[PDB]
């Protein structure tokens, strides 16, 4: 996608 | 500790004068943000948090905090476009293109991603990024002697990042920022994760999508002959962005599109045209369209790649959007095309579908298919096969549709059928 969000590391 | 903290809880600790309370709370909102259901970002944007992210991410001293203040930043960034202004709005975009060169990976790569949301805002936020002097960290962190040694996800994130700087359009990214990525995104599309080339191919696609120049700059790379390989691969996510870069390379000039069929476009496209998803078949016929736009010589390698049956056959059944540029793509080569060329595609089958097609309600795709039968009829008026043809479409039901198309609204159909039938019928 153009913006993604980081839900996890 | 720092699960499901309310953000009152967050404000607190993050106005206490202990970093290490400061970091708690950091993380706290880091989780709240991170979660999938309805993230609370106008409510961390009110609470008024975003400054002092932003101030966190210059902590040196504490790494912890600044990772913490780019995750939460980034998920900030990631939302509407009022959301990502807050970030830019509080300075953000110069403190996380220092962080590019942290030593600690994990936060050189989220500042990477942060650039890369901002960016994936606009053409403004793109530009500015870019005016803060992203480009050159960013392609630092790619210059090693092979891509195969960075962590996978690091890898695919700055790819990603440098996508989002190729994108959009009113205005196009600066001509010399494109020229600075260019070599690198050239790797990066001979690398071989999927990810990567699917990216890879989304920001030549978007470089390609432009005036003759801008197609000129990536094709003078040599990259053509890559993206036919990836046009035939077997990843969906990489043969989407790669046509949509042939198709947009063969808008270009009759030189631009020569150098996608010497590199072997051409014998993709029987099973593009034949592609299960709508969305290929759509965007290869309409790659075809605009390879039929162009010189007789080009025509006739359509020809010679078996490709005109492959287009009757869209013509004859396909998703409507698919017919119509199916159709566009017949009207383009009876108007360039030689007579020998124009009578092969009658032996072809073309007259049944496309009569079958001016049953639409689609105006435009009429005006097409009315134009590509006047250009048949021309080729055959020199032939002195008039007759044979008026025939063909009588036989086929094709003179009844002409004929209630001199009873339609729209001036140039009325117009164009009443020559038809007065001319030929």
């Amino acid at each position: 996608e153009v913006k993604k969000p980081k839900i996890d590391e | 500790g720092t699960v499901n903290w309310s953000v009152e809880d967050i404000v607190k600790g993050i106005n206490s004068n202990n970093l290490e309370s400061q970091l708690q709370a950091t993380q706290a909102a880091r989780k709240l943000l991170s979660r999938e259901k309805q993230p609370p970002i106008d409510n961390i944007i009110r609470a008024g948090l975003i400054p002092k992210f932003v101030s966190f991410l210059g902590k040196t001293d504490c790494s912890p905090i600044q990772f913490e203040s780019a995750w939460a930043l980034t998920n900030i960034a990631s939302g509407t476009s009022e959301q990502t202004k807050a970030v830019v709005d509080g300075g953000a975009i110069p403190a996380f293109i220092s962080l590019l060169a942290s030593p600690h990976a994990h936060i050189s790569e989220q500042a990477v991603w942060a650039l890369g949301n901002i960016a994936g805002d606009g053409s403004a936020f793109r530009d500015l990024v870019i005016k803060h002097g992203a480009i050159d960290p960013l392609l630092a962190l790619l210059a090693v002697p092979d891509l195969s040694t960075l962590a996978c996800g690091y890898l695919r994130n700055l790819t990603w990042t440098l996508s989002n700087l190729c994108r959009n359009k009113n205005p196009a990214p600066p001509l010399d920022a494109v020229e600075q990525i260019l070599p690198t995104l050239v790797r990066l599309l001979h690398h071989n994760d999927p990810e990567v080339l699917a990216d890879s191919c989304w920001a030549i696609s978007y470089l390609t999508d432009g005036p003759n120049e801008r197609i000129e700059m990536v094709v003078k790379k040599g990259v053509v002959p890559q993206l036919v390989k990836l046009l035939g691969a077997t990843e969906l996510p990489i043969v989407t962005p790669a046509l949509r870069a042939i198709g947009n390379i063969v808008t270009g000039t009759d030189e631009q599109t020569q150098k996608v069929i010497d590199a072997g476009a051409l014998a993709v496209f029987p099973s593009l045209l034949t592609n299960p998803k709508t969305n290929i078949q759509k965007e290869a016929t309409w790659t075809m369209s605009n390879i039929t736009a162009g010189r007789q010589d080009q025509i006739q390698q359509v020809v010679n790649h078996g490709l005109v049956p492959f287009l009757v056959g869209v013509l004859s059944k396909a998703d409507f959007k698919t017919q119509k540029e199916a159709a566009w793509a017949i009207t383009n080569y009876t108007s360039g095309g030689t007579v020998e060329q124009i009578v092969y595609l009658v032996h072809c089958g073309i007259i049944e579908p496309l009569m079958n097609l001016l049953s639409a309600k689609d105006t435009k795709i009429i005006q097409v298919i009315l134009d590509a039968i006047s250009n048949i009829f021309q080729a055959a008026e020199k032939l002195g096969e008039t007759e044979k043809l008026s025939i063909m479409i009588e036989e086929c039901g094709g003179l009844d549709k002409i004929e209630a198309l001199q009873r339609h609204e729209n001036e140039s159909v009325y117009k164009a059928s009443l020559n038809l039938i007065e001319k030929y019928f």
